């Protein structure tokens, strides 16, 4: 049985042991300077710790039982992992975090939990179960919002601690700077100790935030060590936001520059108002449906058999369709269907019109589109998705009557997305395969000789 | 060392950091004795011993260290006394290092003490250098930049003040530093000029503070933030299209997979970047004694071999991916720079026939067919994820064109073995 | 009758949408908290609040009649864009935004007018309008600091009636955190109230320690929750302006790093100062005319086709112009367009020489050039705008005299865009043309015999 | 005469019509709300308005004379000059701004600045003196924080003399909010008055309120919108100083960048140590000589007649030394100048050895290299700058020993930059010269055998 880091039982056992060094991270400081939450508690307290102890222990377990990759391949061997653990730093911070502590309570006191600050020796596992889950949640920028109001949330508790521990050294009402007498009867309660410490680290962390100003040096020194405490981690938290900011609106910022090159080549190249409005409005459209980036800078990354996989699993039951391409190896069809690039054409858009050079075959992937005359106000035959043109236009045919010229008009009834496959593609496409090129070739044989155009 | 080198030999770095603490000592030590009275009578022999061991300090770096550093003149690399003291000589370094010592009990007296800036700056490049994750070094820096202006705030403000007290001017320069309140007010054009100064100061301060978090957080998250779009932008694309959860489960494994294993998602994108005799001794030093193993390239031109690994392109194969079927078409050599790989026999497959591992080449074969005439014979999966280098048939036949010797060689090993 | 949603109609009734989605998101939650905004109002609070229904159930008829793009063609079938509305969690928030709340005053008299809080729910059309407003309007920073500035009212607005409210539970004037006294006369009036509402809750998020301290845990509580809000209000401020502010000179940052590149290029190169003094002269040329876009670049983001139609609308009026492409056949002057490399040439810069090589033939769009003698300061002849030269040197004429060399002296007069179509470009454009390729060959010749040459 | 807006001269005279926008935009706000300023110095604001306006009617003057680039030459006809002009919104701008409100001062008084309020209508001149300002300094940074510290002050100042004009309206002294009574000696001194106002919004703005709180509904509502202000203030001044941040180092980023991705690929590929430290020694070469983008990639902006032009500048001088283009012709000299792409090469690389096919034409222009054969340390002749080899490898010599082969090693003692010519790039230069070609071949073919 081994554990896989990939995969979610991971993910699970990260939450599950998130858990517990959350909640040591963020209640050993508050029992140890809040003596009342340790005291009044203590059953909790301790029933909460034995709780995290043992989640520590079967996080060890799961450490060995986690696999790493060696040479591509996990890792089931028990031995291997064992050591690949205890080669790491990681092993001597889990067992740090796990030295009998809890015994010097006898000798130091039920009021002492600072012995117990190993167990926030295990941060390591909780910042890696939130940059898993950063990666994992739809939502990148909501969590890590959540992580930053946590990280400062985290902060400020831990300063509402140490502030309250300084106040107890110094002395309780002996300043105005430090926590007030605990003897009153609306102060002395431990949550008004903990709510007011944690509002007044909220005050000092930011030096805008006003205070009771510091009586003796020692006093000054921990506020200056807190407003330069505060300066590094807001100075984080809004440059986290900003670079935030900056990457939601990257891809707005890239297409409203590639928008704004395009309206200052038209104006500098004096381009017709008519023009300049047909492709304001398709850029209009492109960002209205989430078209912006291309394919081709999508699939640049994946491998050759994924952008292979995807292709099959777009256009294989579409290209099958065709009559040349039905008889055919599907070697040559995982071949042919990377070189499909797709085109967008506006509706009203001329695809090919009758003269024009026939190199490339159109596979309509999505939209309509239409035969017409040479007017155009008249259509011949409609065509909808799964459909397919020029298939004998990129066929180097010898003798065709009507060879490499477009024998109809094709108009773009709507936002037609379509692919088209190269003539120069497919005969680049067609050298691996000799019998299917002239299996191709009887076939624009007997389809031209079917509508004699030989 | 009769000439260290400034980049390398890393106990240069260490004596540029002892000047930088020097120069940090008489950037930050001079205000608070001008200002603040810890230059009393009692322990103005240890200021003085100090200041002049800072002053040795100077003196040694213009005389014995930054003398004998090797140059490039030319692009040469130049090691010798009479032209390392006269390139120093010409520098402006050598010039603010004379500035920097002039002699002129006012602690005032060493401020151009703190001009020996360059040696910081020279410094933060080689500490930024040596180490990885600078950023955070970056930090620190930008950390010490914002102490010193409130230092120097503290140190103004008890200065003006008379017309252990040093951390508590410290405390009203930080609670001043974006907020004007604090500072009494104004009754002149002249003083709400210097007030206003005061918090454009400070304000500048706190935002060169901000900018340079939100820089760091910005490059050390530019390549996640890269990687996640792009993962993105495959995962609508996939959407859009209605592709089912397999093939994206698959795309997305071979996504984290490249992006814990390589870090960059694309080496090739990397390499074009680079110099072309960069690319090609990485090259070397990849696959070169890999490619040269093989006796099918063995006998052949070395700029032939050298060509070949600057087109072979690295592929991760996902576990049980079928790298080449029975009866598919043959038309790459499979390199196994990483990973298991296993080629099947027996009865209707899933049997090993064999196994190899990394380091080991297959299908080099298909690479000397013309027309499609190799098929595979076998098939090929890949155990575990794998990175591949594959050479297409194509590639190796634009490389040949310009080797004819080679490919009338090679040519020849195909009439001899097919 | 359909409506489209990328037409000016649906932007208009998306601000007619927006405006009882803003009444609703403000004044609810203020006539909520502030009990007199609703009690002596309610007559107008309950017209606008019919009003603002009204307009809902307007806007669930458009969002039924609006239609969507299947296979590029806006649906104009009823009932598919009903079924298509359904089948969407838009519909489910429309339907619990109108779920008749009103009736519940019947339940809770008129001091409870949060019952129609639901009306909220109707944010997407607040968001969708703000959204599709930056991608039309001539000024996006404007408006997007305009929409950020508005959100922050909102939020200090809401944050002000939270104020509010909870001094309103706690009770006015118990202690000095709350809202003072009701029964005082200058404080108990309701503009006097939402007013300090507003500005205790512009002193609680866009700064700390202003307002008077809390005194009740609670008040600490809300104190510390605030400058959470605020924080992230100020960091969610920053970025945002430092987003826009690293875009609005993103072309002027990216133009100074190519001028840095180029300085620090010919300062390595140690080239003559007076190609310095050319270049930097050039580049200013360029940023002040406002010329710096790449035209490969800008048009590399558009598609083929409409990329074409670009450049059928910049260079088929001037190729048309040319002798040999007076009369020729559409696709080819169509294909030779698309083949078409612009070059900008400074003033005095020499754009050939004779006996230079014949390479490309220039069509002048912008500028006028001038045919000057060896000393080139002597004027034969200027070429004005549409005109051409060179036309001849890209012919393989057999046997003629000056083969692919220059004939004249051409120099630039001012700044002049030529865009110049190669020899090797007309060769691979002509491939596909034989007959109209011996054609421009015997017109060529033709032109030759005529002057006397051949 | 026609003025060039590129001139000198227009930035000049964009400085001298800034200063009296720069003037009205502060001070005529300032004498509106402190009726004081305005009744002290009426003498001097008299003559100092009238010639603001003199310069504001000379300005429209040099807008009518200003030219534009028109089909790529700056045009002088002064009809077609006015008619751009008034074609244009600046006319109308300017037109408003030069409304003789001055002539209302008979009606309403002396007591009444703001009526001149259409002179600041002249702001978008001031506005392109700055844009012209930030593309013309040698410090934009610099410029850029002093650009918007001035904004800041004219915004707090702005907000100042509103605040006196509300304490005016409401009354001074009627609350601790206003300005206090003016009757009051230590209070009434105008500079006092100005101070106190200016401190008041530099307090409101930047602190968002260490003044004395608002008494009415009024001063909350005035109090609340600059703090609204004043927080947009600090973001953008925050926003602007981390872009001018990003601005500077965008250039060691992206180096750095790239160093991080070319060590993290040699980890992962298990490079060897050795290489692993040549490659960031050879990139902290890059960096500190100031040599980090590639030529190709620098030049790629550049248009293809000033980058040829740059290109002749640089590499025809060295190429005139080599034994056969010497004698050549110059339209295939300046295409050799263009087809030559640079090469560098860290030190104890080897450019080219012993048996392998002399594809390209080496010629050095910054190096120290040697020629080894065989051991590798022999160092049989040194080559310095203006020097070259493989030049008998790229012509197709009938007849030779080594056909297509180099004949030693090569090797770089230090860092070297060296341009290489492909015998592809040199055989399709020569195809558009025949008679070169052959004195090439000929002339290459006679020197064989020394
Ligand atoms: C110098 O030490 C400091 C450390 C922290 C801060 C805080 S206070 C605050 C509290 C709530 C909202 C906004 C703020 N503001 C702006 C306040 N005014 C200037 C408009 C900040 O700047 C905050 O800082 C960050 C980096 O978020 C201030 C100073
Ligand atoms: N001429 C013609 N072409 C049609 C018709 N229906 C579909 N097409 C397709 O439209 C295509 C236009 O380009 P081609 O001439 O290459 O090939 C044509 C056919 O594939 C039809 O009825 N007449
Ligand atoms: N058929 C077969 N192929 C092997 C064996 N061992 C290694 N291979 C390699 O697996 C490859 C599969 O594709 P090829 O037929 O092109 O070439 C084959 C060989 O390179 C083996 O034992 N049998
Ligand atoms: N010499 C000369 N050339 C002219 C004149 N008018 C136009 N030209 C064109 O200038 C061109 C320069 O390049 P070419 O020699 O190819 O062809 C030349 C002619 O087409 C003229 O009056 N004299
Ligand atoms: N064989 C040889 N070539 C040298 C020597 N010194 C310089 N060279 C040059 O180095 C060049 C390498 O390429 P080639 O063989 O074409 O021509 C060679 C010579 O021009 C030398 O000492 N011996």
């Amino acid at each position: 049985v081994v554990i896989d880091p990939s995969g979610n039982t991971y993910y699970n056992w990260l939450f599950c042991i998130t858990l517990p060094v959350m909640y040591n991270w963020t209640m050993v400081i508050a029992r140890a300077c809040f003596d009342e939450l340790q005291s009044d508690y203590l059953e909790y307290w301790l029933i909460l710790d034995y709780v995290s102890d043992i989640v520590y222990l079967i996080d060890m377990f799961v450490r060995t039982r986690t696999g790493y990759l060696e040479q591509g391949l996990l890792v089931k061997e028990e031995l291997k992992l064992i050591n690949k653990y205890k080669s790491n730093l990681q092993f001597k911070l889990d067992v740090l975090s796990l030295i009998p502590t809890d015994l010097l309570y006898f000798k130091l006191g039920w009021n002492y939990p600072e012995i117990r600050l190993n167990r926030l020796l295990r941060f390591s596992r909780m910042f890696e179960f939130f940059q898993r889950t950063e990666t994992r949640t739809n939502y990148p920028n909501i969590f890590r919002i959540s992580n930053l109001v946590m990280y400062i949330v985290i902060i400020i508790h831990w300063n509402a601690c140490v502030f309250y521990s300084i106040s107890k050294a110094i002395g309780f009402g002996n300043d105005t700077w430090v926590y007030p007498d605990i003897n009153d009867p609306e102060f002395g309660r431990l949550a008004r100790k903990y709510v007011y410490s944690l509002y007044w680290s909220t005050l000092t962390l930011t030096t805008i935030g006003e205070t009771p100003p510091p009586v003796r040096d020692s006093e000054y020194v921990f506020v200056v060590v807190d407003f330069l405490i505060g300066v590094l981690i807001f100075a984080t938290i809004v440059g986290n936001i900003g670079s935030m900011i900056s990457n939601m609106n990257a891809a707005r910022a890239e297409f409203q520059a590639r928008i704004d090159a395009i309206k200052q080549y038209m104006h500098f190249r004096n381009v017709s108002k008519d023009m300049e409005k047909r492709v304001i409005k398709w850029f209009d459209y492109l960002w209205t449906n989430k078209k912006t980036v291309d394919e081709k800078e999508v699939l640049k990354y994946l491998p050759d058999k994924l952008r292979a996989e995807i292709a099959i699993n777009v256009h294989l039951d579409t290209l099958k369709k065709v009559r040349i391409f039905a008889d055919c190896e599907a070697g040559l069809l995982v071949e042919l269907v990377l070189k499909l690039q797709p085109q967008v054409y506006s509706p009203g858009d001329y695809i090919c019109k009758k003269g024009d050079i026939g190199r490339e075959m159109y596979i309509i992937k999505e939209g309509k589109l239409a035969v017409v005359a040479d007017d155009g106000v008249t259509q011949f035959v409609v065509l909808s998705d799964g459909s397919y043109f020029g298939e004998i236009s990129i066929l180097n045919i010898k003798g065709s009557k009507a060879g490499n010229r477009r024998t109809a008009n094709i108009k773009s009834i709507g936002y037609s997305d379509l692919f088209c496959l190269s003539k120069d593609d497919l005969m680049e496409a067609l050298t691996e395969y000799p019998d299917a090129k002239t299996m191709l070739e009887e076939k624009g044989k007997q389809i031209l000789m079917k509508d004699g155009l030989l | 060392p009769q000439s260290i080198d400034p980049l390398t030999n890393l106990m240069y770095v260490l004596w540029l950091f002892f000047v930088v603490m020097a120069w940090n000592w008489n950037c930050w030590l001079i205000p608070v004795r001008w200002a603040f009275p810890y230059q009393t009578p009692d322990n103005i022999h240890h200021w003085l011993l100090m200041d002049y061991l800072c002053d040795l300090i100077y003196f040694l770096d213009i005389t014995v260290f930054q003398t004998r550093l090797q140059f490039v003149r030319g692009g040469d690399i130049i090691t010798d006394k009479k032209d390392m003291r006269n390139n120093y000589l010409k520098s402006r370094r050598f010039k603010m290092d004379l500035l920097s010592l002039l002699p002129l009990v006012n602690p005032l007296l060493r401020l151009p003490r703190c001009l020996k800036y360059m040696a910081f700056f020279e410094f933060n490049s080689r500490l930024e250098s040596i180490l990885s994750k600078a950023y955070v070094y970056r930090v620190i820096r930008t950390t010490a930049y914002l102490l010193y202006s409130l230092h120097l705030n503290s140190c103004l403000y008890y200065w003006a003040s008379a017309y252990n007290s040093y951390i508590r001017c410290y405390y009203f320069a930080v609670k001043t530093l974006i907020t004007i309140g604090g500072l009494p007010d104004p009754k002149t054009l002249f003083e709400i000029v210097f007030q206003l100064l005061n918090y454009f100061t400070g304000v500048f301060a706190f935002s060169v503070m901000i900018g340079q978090m939100r820089d760091v957080v910005g490059a050390a998250t530019a390549g996640q933030t890269y990687y996640r779009s792009c993962m993105d932008s495959t995962v609508k694309y996939m959407n859009f299209y209605k592709i089912p959860k397999s093939v994206q489960n698959r795309v997305k494994t071979w996504y984290e997979y490249t992006w814990h294993s390589q870090g960059m998602l694309d080496e090739s994108e990397l390499m074009v970047q680079l110099p072309d005799k960069m690319r090609l001794d990485l090259a070397i030093d990849v696959n070169y004694n890999i490619v040269s193993k093989v006796a099918l390239f063995q006998g052949c031109d070395r700029q032939m071999i050298f060509d070949m690994l600057k087109r072979l392109r690295s592929v991760v194969y996902l576990p049980n991916d079928y790298v080449c079927k029975k009866g598919e078409i043959g038309r790459e050599m499979y390199i196994i720079q990483a990973g298991q790989v296993q080629v099947l026999g027996g009865p209707d497959g899933k049997s090993v026939l064999v196994t190899l591992k990394a380091g080991s080449v297959f299908g080099e074969i298909s690479l000397l067919a013309v027309g499609g005439g190799n098929r595979r014979t076998a098939n090929v999966v890949a155990h575990g994820f794998t990175n591949l280098f594959i050479l297409d048939k194509k590639d190796l036949n634009e490389i040949l064109v310009h080797y004819p010797e080679s490919q009338k060689l090679l040519r020849k090993k195909a009439r001899r073995m097919l």
